[PDB]
């Protein structure tokens, strides 16, 4: 579910914002989904939220 | 696969070192091994360096390595031995045990 | 092969896919860690214990215990200027980005 | 030079307790002691030998 090579740019781009760091047992599950925008869908399994 | 802790036993006659320290004779060490590739897991604790590095190696393995499993905590043990001026000592060693391994 | 130095490493934001939030810098010298972590290890940068003893193990046999590792040990920040998730424009000190002493772990 | 198969053991003795872990220089006669009859052979593997 984690398409690497669709997803690892955004989603380090977050990461070092310190985004998605947040465990869900939850916090930035929010902001994490704002910083990956229309890629939340296709990229939310690299980070476990969903 | 990933980045993750191993056992490791070191046994001190083994290595060589039975002849300075008394006791434990043995103890569990760890060790880190595993892949670091994207996505680092955020228990990796991981570096902003190593998140980069970790983006570029997935872009271009040929041109950029990846980070390496390593030691991210350590805890110590106790050691009774001889010292080089033969006294006896027991002593708290520091960093002796991995608690935690992450890609950095 | 070296022994565990550091290296160079350019980063481009824009190669990455950065320059849609980035606005400066463009670019940075990063810098890597890469090579042989054999017995001895440089002793004056001060290698934990548990990368001693597993040194010495994988001299020892080294097709029983696998070596330590070459990584960052010190690092530095870059300050980067860019658009957050909220479209704020936001000038940050970002640690660790710089590697600036490598070593066996 | 620096035996390995000599010197490992003795030389990491020599580390974990601290010693051995300056350079040209201090701790450089603690250092000789530790490794005692090996400090000929091995003394290379710590950038000692002045
Ligand atoms: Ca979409
Ligand atoms: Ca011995
Ligand atoms: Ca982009
Ligand atoms: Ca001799």
């Amino acid at each position: 579910g984690c398409n690497k090579a669709l997803c690892a740019s955004d989603v380090s781009k977050c990461l070092i914002q310190e985004l998605c760091q947040c465990r869900p047992g939850c916090s930035c599950c929010k902001e994490c989904m704002l910083c990956l925008g229309a890629l939340w869908d296709e990229c939310c399994d690299c980070v476990g939220m969903c | 696969a990933r980045c993750s802790r191993k056992a490791l036993h070191v046994n001190f006659k083994d290595m060589g070192w039975d002849d300075w320290i008394i006791a434990p004779l043995e103890y569990e060490a760890f060790h880190c091994e595993g892949l670091c590739e994207f996505p680092l897991r955020s228990h990796l604790e991981p570096t902003n360096h190593a998140v980069i590095q970790t983006l570029m190696n997935s872009m271009d393995p040929e041109s950029t390595p990846p980070t390496c499993c390593v030691p991210t905590r350590l805890s110590p043990i106790s050691i009774l031995f001889i010292d080089s001026a033969n006294n006896v000592v027991y002593k708290q060693y520091e960093d002796m045990v991995v608690e935690s391994c992450g890609c950095r």
